RNA sequence: GCCUGGUGUCUUGGGU
DNA sequence: GGATTACACCCAAGACACCAGGCACGAGA
DNA sequence: TCTCGTGCCTGGTGTCTTTAATCC
């Protein structure tokens, strides 16, 4: 849940967020192009 | 005074460390927002660990 | 007409 | 040939993404 | 009035090669 990533403000109308809220955003990212890959063009040395 | 005293000029030199820079007191105050424990600091009103 | 939020991560210099 | 271990507390001052592409506005012909 | 160039803002995405002792 958030309250382990809270969200913090650098200059008070900036916030920049969590190492971990990042981090999710890159797996949840790359989750979505392995989805992207098994229905249409998968050159196999890709996949991997 | 039974006993004499060594008695004369010397410099002194006033450092930094006045005690008015380092008294803190905390009774309930801000708190992190990750932790919900007390903030650290005398500029903080934070609390001793 | 009560509640009332101001950052972090470092680095460096210091105190006992 | 590999990591893990390396006192405690405290104060304070001093800092912050880059590059490329696209769109909009202004100036010149 | 139209076209071209420059500047600003927003979005997406990295890489020329260059401290010391212990046990398990």
């Amino acid at each position: 849940p958030p309250q382990v990533r809270p969200s913090i403000a650098m200059d008070e109308t900036t916030q920049g967020q969590d190492d971990l809220t990042h981090k999710l955003s890159d797996i949840l990212k790359a989750n979505i192009n392995v989805q992207k890959l098994e229905m249409d063009g998968s050159p196999q040395h890709i996949i991997n | 005074l039974m006993a004499q005293v060594f008695f004369g000029p010397t410099y002194y030199q006033r450092l930094r460390h006045m005690v008015d820079d380092k008294i803190h007191a905390r009774a309930r105050g801000p708190v992190q927002v990750l932790t919900r424990q007390p903030v650290e600091g005398r500029s903080r009103d934070g609390g001793l660990r």
